[PDB]
C-alpha cells in the first residue's frame, strides 16, 4: 500500500538504500539521485520526452553532453518522439517482470517526492528549483530514459539525421 | 574505458580481483552515481548507475563483481531502399510495395520573443527502422525518387537490458553470471569482464546483442554507395533493402531475431587475467588470442591496438613478472590501488627518446623559414620520466607534441600480430621536419597559455572545488596514458581544466576482491555525487581522488552502521 | 554601432562636432586599428581601418570629420531560377536557354591524421550571382530539376569603396565630402555622418549602393516561394530569374547598372544635430523625420525604434534642453565625452520601477508552483539609479531579467509614429506572472555566477591584462544601452567576460571638433593596438579605457613630435 | 619599388606615418599593422585566399568572429575560391586609380618585411611566428581581403549556403 526505504548515507554521501520490496527499493534510489543531482535529472527528462524546446528554445543545444552528443533541442525532441515513441514504451514494459515495474514506478514517486521537497524550499539546487521543467514524471518518463540509453551504439548517433529524414518536395 | 579481472594465478589469493575503470562523463544524465541496494530476500548490491536508472550497472555483491567497456562491435547497420516510382514513401522489397509508417509530429517551440509556436515534421519508419537523412555525409546520399535510407539499430528491439543487470544484482556466483549474461543476452555495446567469490579463472566476455550477418551477405549485399563507406564505418553493414535475402540472420541460438547466436560470440576464463581497454576481443588475454569470431566483433590480428590498449597489457605482464618496480609480482588490491593510477605514458615511455635524439641537435632549428630556439623544450621532455603526474613538469609539452605528430609513415617497424604490445615501433628519420614542426607549436601554444615548460602538471590538470584549484593527473589515452584525465579545454584557455564537460575520463572506479571476510571494494568518485555546487557531496570525493585516497566503502550492515559519517533516514509515502 | 553629428547650433560654436562610436569586434582581421596618413601634398588623415585596410574608413583630417554604422538597407537579393528540362545547370531567361557558368574548385584539405587531401567541388554562377543554396532554410527550396536559386550582392561589381574612402581622406571640406560620396556612391554596407570646419550643418546620409526595384516590380516579379518568407526577410527582392522585366533598373542618376539613382537615396542635412543608432534613415533628426524613400531602406514610421535607438535620441534631446544633469545646454567637446559614457539603460530608466511596483508587494512569490524568495533582488534594483557604470550595483541582475522578459503584448501603450521615443510603453499588469517567473531565473542565474546580487557592475564586467582584470562599463543593446560593453560570455561562466570574442562593443570611439587652432581629436581604441600579449600596446589604451580617460590623440607634426612618447624611425626598401 | 616610410609612434602606441607618396604611405602602414597584428593578418589571408584547410584543417571552424562569421574552413575555402575569384580581383584591380595600386603594392611589400623580421627572430608574435601560414603576400591578397569586406551585407552572410550550392544528384 506504502512505500518505505531507509536511507543510510556514509563517508562521501554514499547512499545505502534499504527496502522491504523493489518498489520501495526504487523510491528510495529515486529520492537520493534527484536529491543530489535534480537539476541534471529535470533537464535530462525533457528530452526523453521531447520537451526541451517548449521551455529552452528549439535552436538552443542540449546544455549537456551525452551518449547523444550535443544537437539542437528540435531535432532531439523530433529524434525522441519518433523513436522513443508511446509504442516502443509498451513493448519494453510489456516485456519486463513485475519487480522492475514496481521499481520504476517507486523510481518515479521517489523522484516526485524530492520535487515536491526541492518546490516547497531550502537552499538546494538553487539553480533550478522554481523552473518550470522542474517537475513530476511518470514511469514511462522514466522507462523512456532507459529505452534511450540501449541506443547509444545505434540510434543515439544519427539523432538530427533521423530527424530530419524528410523525402523529396 | 578500461577493465581488468585477475584470477588466483595472479592474486595469489583465495579469490581474483576486479578492477573497473569506465572513462565516462562528469556531467549530464549520463554520468555515473554510486549507491548501494539492499533488497529483503532479493539482493545486496553496490556499485553504480546512469543518473536515470534503477539498478546497479557497474559495481558487485558478496559473489560477484564486474565492469563494463565500450566495444567495437557493431550494433546497428543501413539499408538502402528502392522507392515506388511516384510514392518516395514507400519501398520495394522482392517486387512487392511497401508503405513507410509515417508520423506526423507536432513539437512546441519557444522563440526568442518568449513566444511559444509550433513546429511540424512528417517523419517515417520502414520495416528495417526510421528513415536516416544521409544527405550531410554525402549529398548523393539524399532521399529522392528512386532511393531512400533507413537505419537498423538492434538494440531498438532489446528490452532484455534492464533485467540482465538486475539479475546480476541478485548473482550468487561467477556461474550464475555467466549462465545469466547467455540467457539474456542482452548487454548493449559494451564488453564485459567479472570475478566471482571461491572462482579461480576471471571471466571476459563481449557477449550482447550484434547485427548477424553472414559472409555471403557482406560480399552480395553491399551496395555501390556502401562500398564506399566501408572506409569510414567498417564493419556497418550497408544492404539492399529491396531483397528479403539480405535481412540481418537468426541462429539457432540467438535470443532475438536478427542478432548472433550466444555460441558465436566470444568469451574467456582465465586464472591469470582477462582486461579490455576499448579494443576487439582479440586481446582479452595476450597469452591467449582469441579468434574465428564474426567480422562485425572488430578485427583479431589485423589492426594494431591503440596506445592505452598496449599500456594497459603491458602494465600486467610486468606486474606479474614484478618488473613495474612495484612490491612482490602479484596484483594485491594495494598494488593494482596504485598501478592503475601510475600516470604512465605509453607515447613518451617508447618513443620521446628516439624523437629528442633525431630532433634535438642541434637545438636551434630553421622551421618554415624561421629560427626557432628549441633548447628548453628539449631540456625539459630529457629530464621527464614520462609520467603525468602532479608534480611532473613538462608533460604537458608532451601533449601539446604528441597529439600534433602525423601518424602517416612514422613508424618504421609495422603492426605484428606476433607482437602486439611493440608494434607499430620505431620513428621515421623521415619524419624529422614534421616532428620539429609539431614541436615548434607545441612550444607556442604553451606560450599562449601562461605556463611554463616545466610547470608541474598538477598546475595544468586541475578542478575546481570551493574556489581552490585540486591538482589532478593522468592525460588522454592518445598519448597512451592509462590513467586518463581528458579535458576538453584548449590549454591556452587557462589550461587543462576539468570543471567545464571534459572528455570521457576516470569517473567511478572501483577494486573490488573477495576474502574470507567478505566482499572489499575500494572505490571513487571524481566529480563527486552531487552537481548542486552548494552540496557537501560536491566537492568531497573529487578532494580525495586529487590526493590518491582511495575510500573503503561501507557494504555490510555492521559496516555502514559503524561508519564514522552514519545518518539514517526513513522516507514513506502512500504508493 | 552609434554617431552624433552636431551643427553650430548644438556646439554654439563655428564649427560642429562628430562622435564616432563603431561597436564592432574585439579581436580578427575586420578589428579596428588607429593610425595617421601624412602623404606629402595629397592626404593628412588621422583615425582607423580594418586591419588589411590601407586606407582609413573612418576618423577625420583638418577640414572633416565622419563615423559610419550599418544600415537597414538591404544589399542584395535572390533570384528564382527556372531550370531547362534534361539539363539543370542551364536556365530560361524570356524563353531562351542560358548555360550556368561553371568552375571546377579543388581545395587541399589537411586531415585529422596529419595528411593533407583534395576535396573538389563544382560550384556555378549566374548572371545575377552564385548560386545559393537555400535548402537549410527551407526543404522546399533545394536546387531541383525545375527550379534554382541564386544572389545578387549589389557590392559584387562595386569597385569604388576604397577610392571614396581615399578622395575623403583628402577632402578638404564637408562639401567635397559629400560631393565625393554622391559622385561615387560606393558606400557598402554603412550609414554616413560628416561634420566638417567651419561649415554649419552636420550630415547624415544613406547614400551608397542599394538594389534598385519598382513598386510595380514588388508586385510581379516575387515569386510564390519569395511571397513565403518576406516576413522572414523583409524588404529583400525575391524576384523571377525567368524574366527580364525581373532584373534590376538604372535610373539616369545611377552610378551602377542595377543601384538606385543618388536622387532618390535619402540624406539630411541640419545645424541641430543628426544621429544613428542601427535604425533605419527615419529618425536621422527626431525633429525632422525623412519619409518617402524606397523600401528597401528599411520602415520610416511603421516599425518602432530600438530601445538604444531611443536612449540616443533621448539623450540629445535632454543635452540640448539642459536637463541630462551637465553644465549648460550644448553639445561641448568636454560634455559630449562624458555623455557618451553615461551608461545610461533605457529599460530601467522607463520600466523598471513599473515591473518592482507590480511583482514586489509581496516580494515572497509562487512561480511554477515552488516558493521563491525574491525580496533582495527587489531591494537591490529599487536601490539601484539605472545606470551601469563600475560602482553600479545589480546591473546585472537586470541584465539577466531584461533579456528573459517576453515582449508580447508586455506594453499597454502602443507604437506611435508621433510619438516613437516614448513608445511603446506601459507595463501590463497581466504579465506579472510572467515577469516574477523571468525574475526568479535571472537571480538563479546570478547566484550560479558566484556574484551577489549587488554585486558592483566593475566585478561582473571585465577585461584582463597582464593577469590583473581591469573593471569595466556599459551594456548591451538589447537593454538600453548606449554605451556598449556587451559580452557573449554566460555569466554562469566567470561573468561577463571581454577577454574571449564579444560581441560588437565600443571598439574605435572619437570626439572630433575643428577649433580655432586646428582639429582637436579625443579617442579610444578599447582592446588595444596589438593582439600580441607580450607587446607594451595590448593592454595600455585598455587600461585608459577602463578608468575613463581619453586620449587626446596628437595631428599636427608639433603634436606629433612634442608627444612624451615620440619615437621615430624609418624604413625603407628597393 | 624604392619604398621610404618614417614611422612616428606616440602615446599607446598610435602609429603615425609620414611618406613622399602612396606607395610608401602603404608600405609604412602594412609594415606597422604587421608588427602589431601579425598572427591575426596572416591568419586572415589563409581565409581570403581559400588556404584555411590546407593548414588548420577542413572540419575545424574560422578561428576569429568576423563579418564572414565563423563556418568551417572547408566551406569557407570554397567561398573565396569560388566569390573572390581571380576574375573578380582582375576587374576590382581595373578600376583603380594609379595611386591605390601603388598603395597596395607598398601595403604587401611593408607587411612582407616584418614577416622576414619575425622569421628572423625575435620574441614578438611567439604563438604564430614559426608557423607556415605566416609568410609573404601579394598585392591581390591584399585586394582579396579589400573585395571581401564589401560583401559583408550579402555574400558573406551565405558564405556556407554559397559553398554547398550543387545541382540535383
Ligand atoms: C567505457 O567505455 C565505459 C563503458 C560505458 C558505460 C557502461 C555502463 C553500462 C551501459 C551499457
Ligand atoms: C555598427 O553598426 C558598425 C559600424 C562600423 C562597421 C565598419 C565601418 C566601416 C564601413 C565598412
Amino acid at each position: 500500500s506504502t512505500y518505505s526505504a531507509e536511507i543510510r548515507r556514509t563517508t562521501m554521501g554514499v547512499p545505502h538504500i534499504k527496502a522491504g520490496n523493489w518498489g520501495s527499493a526504487g523510491y528510495g534510489f529515486g529520492y537520493v539521485q534527484a536529491q543530489d543531482n535534480l537539476c541534471t535529472m529535470a533537464d535530462s527528462f525533457l528530452t526523453y520526452r521531447g520537451e526541451r524546446s517548449r521551455h529552452l528554445g528549439g535552436s538552443a543545444q542540449l546544455v549537456y553532453n551525452s551518449t547523444l552528443g550535443r544537437p539542437r533541442n528540435i531535432d532531439s525532441d523530433f529524434f525522441h518522439r519518433h523513436v522513443i515513441s508511446d509504442e516502443a514504451v509498451d513493448r519494453t514494459m510489456a516485456a519486463q517482470p513485475a519487480k522492475l515495474l514496481q521499481m520504476v514506478e517507486g523510481f518515479a514517486a521517489g523522484y516526485n517526492r524530492y520535487v515536491r521537497e526541492a518546490k516547497a524550499g531550502g537552499s538546494a539546487h538553487a539553480a533550478c528549483r522554481s523552473e518550470a521543467w522542474v517537475q513530476p514524471i511518470t514511469a514511462r518518463d522514466v522507462w523512456r530514459r532507459i529505452y534511450a540509453a540501449n541506443l547509444a551504439g545505434g540510434y543515439s548517433n544519427f539523432a538530427e539525421a533521423i530527424a530530419n529524414a524528410q523525402p523529396p518536395q | 574505458s578500461n577493465m581488468y579481472g585477475f584470477g588466483t594465478a595472479a592474486t595469489g589469493e583465495g579469490s581474483g580481483l576486479l578492477f573497473g575503470n569506465p572513462h565516462w562523463y562528469w556531467k549530464g544524465p549520463d554520468r555515473f552515481y554510486q549507491a548501494q541496494l539492499t533488497i529483503d530476500g532479493e539482493a545486496n548490491v553496490s556499485g553504480v548507475s546512469f543518473l536515470g536508472l534503477p539498478v546497479i550497472q557497474i559495481g558487485f555483491n558478496d559473489s560477484v563483481a564486474w565492469s563494463h567497456t565500450v566495444s567495437t562491435a557493431r550494433r546497428f547497420g543501413f539499408f538502402q531502399l528502392s522507392l515506388v516510382p511516384g510514392d518516395p514513401t514507400s519501398y520495394l522489397v522482392d517486387g512487392v510495395p511497401v508503405k513507410m509508417k509515417p508520423a506526423t509530429i507536432t513539437v512546441p517551440s519557444r522563440n526568442a520573443d518568449g513566444s511559444v509556436s509550433d513546429v511540424t515534421r512528417t517523419l517515417y519508419h520502414s520495416e528495417f527502422g526510421p528513415l536516416v537523412n544521409l544527405a550531410g555525409l554525402n549529398p548523393a546520399l539524399a532521399w529522392s525518387q528512386q532511393t531512400a535510407f533507413a537505419i537498423r539499430d538492434i538494440n531498438g528491439e532489446n528490452f532484455r537490458t534492464l533485467r540482465t543487470w538486475m539479475r546480476w544484482n541478485q548473482a550468487k556466483s561467477l556461474d550464475e553470471f555467466i549462465a545469466i549474461q547467455k540467457e539474456e543476452a542482452g548487454i548493449p555495446w559494451v564488453n564485459t569482464v567479472a570475478v566471482g567469490r571461491g572462482d579461480a579463472k576471471a571471466w571476459y566476455a563481449d557477449i550482447g546483442v550484434v547485427p548477424n550477418v553472414s559472409p555471403a551477405q557482406l560480399a552480395r549485399c553491399t551496395t555501390p554507395f556502401g562500398k564506399a563507406f566501408a572506409q569510414a564505418l567498417p564493419n556497418v553493414p550497408f544492404f539492399d533493402g529491396s531483397r528479403s535475402e539480405c535481412d540481418w540472420l537468426t541462429d539457432a541460438d540467438s535470443v532475438q531475431p536478427g542478432a548472433i547466436g550466444v555460441s558465436r560470440m566470444p568469451s574467456l576464463q582465465r586464472d591469470d587475467y582477462v582486461g579490455n581497454m576499448n579494443d576487439s576481443y582479440w586481446l582479452a588475454n595476450v597469452h591467449a588470442p582469441l579468434t574465428g569470431y564474426p567480422a562485425i566483433f572488430g578485427p583479431a590480428g589485423t589492426s594494431a591496438q591503440t596506445l592505452r590498449t598496449r599500456m594497459g597489457h603491458t602494465m600486467v605482464l610486468e606486474r606479474l613478472a614484478g618488473t613495474d618496480g612495484y612490491p612482490g609480482n602479484k596484483a594485491t588490491p594495494a598494488v593494482v590501488r596504485e598501478m592503475v593510477l601510475g600516470n604512465r605514458v605509453f607515447s613518451a615511455e617508447r618513443f620521446k627518446d628516439e624523437v629528442l635524439d633525431l630532433i634535438c641537435t642541434p637545438a636551434q632549428w630553421t622551421v618554415n623559414g624561421a629560427a626557432v630556439d628549441a633548447a628548453q623544450a628539449c631540456a625539459v621532455l630529457a629530464a621527464w620520466d614520462n609520467r603525468g603526474r602532479k608534480d611532473s613538469r613538462g608533460a604537458h609539452l608532451w601533449d601539446e607534441f604528441w597529439s600534433r605528430v602525423p601518424t602517416a609513415s612514422l613508424f618504421t617497424v609495422p603492426f605484428s600480430a606476433a607482437d602486439p604490445l611493440n608494434t607499430p615501433r620505431g620513428i621515421n628519420a623521415a619524419a624529422a621536419d614534421a616532428l620539429r614542426q609539431a614541436m615548434a607549436t607545441a612550444v607556442a601554444r604553451v606560450g599562449q597559455s601562461g605556463y611554463a615548460l616545466d610547470a608541474p602538471r598538477g598546475e595544468v590538470l586541475y578542478v575546481t572545488r570551493g574556489g581552490t584549484r585540486l591538482p589532478l593527473y593522468g592525460g588522454c589515452g592518445a598519448m597512451g596514458y592509462f590513467t586518463i584525465t581528458c579535458s576538453e579545454n584548449d590549454i591556452t584557455q587557462g589550461g587543462y581544466s576539468m570543471d567545464g564537460q571534459p572528455n570521457a575520463s576516470n569517473s567511478y572506479m572501483q577494486v573490488v576482491s573477495f576474502p574470507a571476510s567478505g566482499v572489499q571494494a575500494h572505490t571513487f568518485l571524481t566529480y563527486s555525487l552531487s552537481d548542486d555546487p552548494a552540496s557537501p557531496h560536491h566537492g568531497d570525493y573529487t578532494k580525495a581522488y586529487s590526493a590518491g585516497q582511495w575510500l573503503r566503502v561501507p557494504f555490510t550492515e555492521a559496516e555502514i552502521t559503524g561508519n564514522a559519517d552514519y545518518r539514517t533516514a526513513t522516507v514513506k509515502e502512500l504508493e
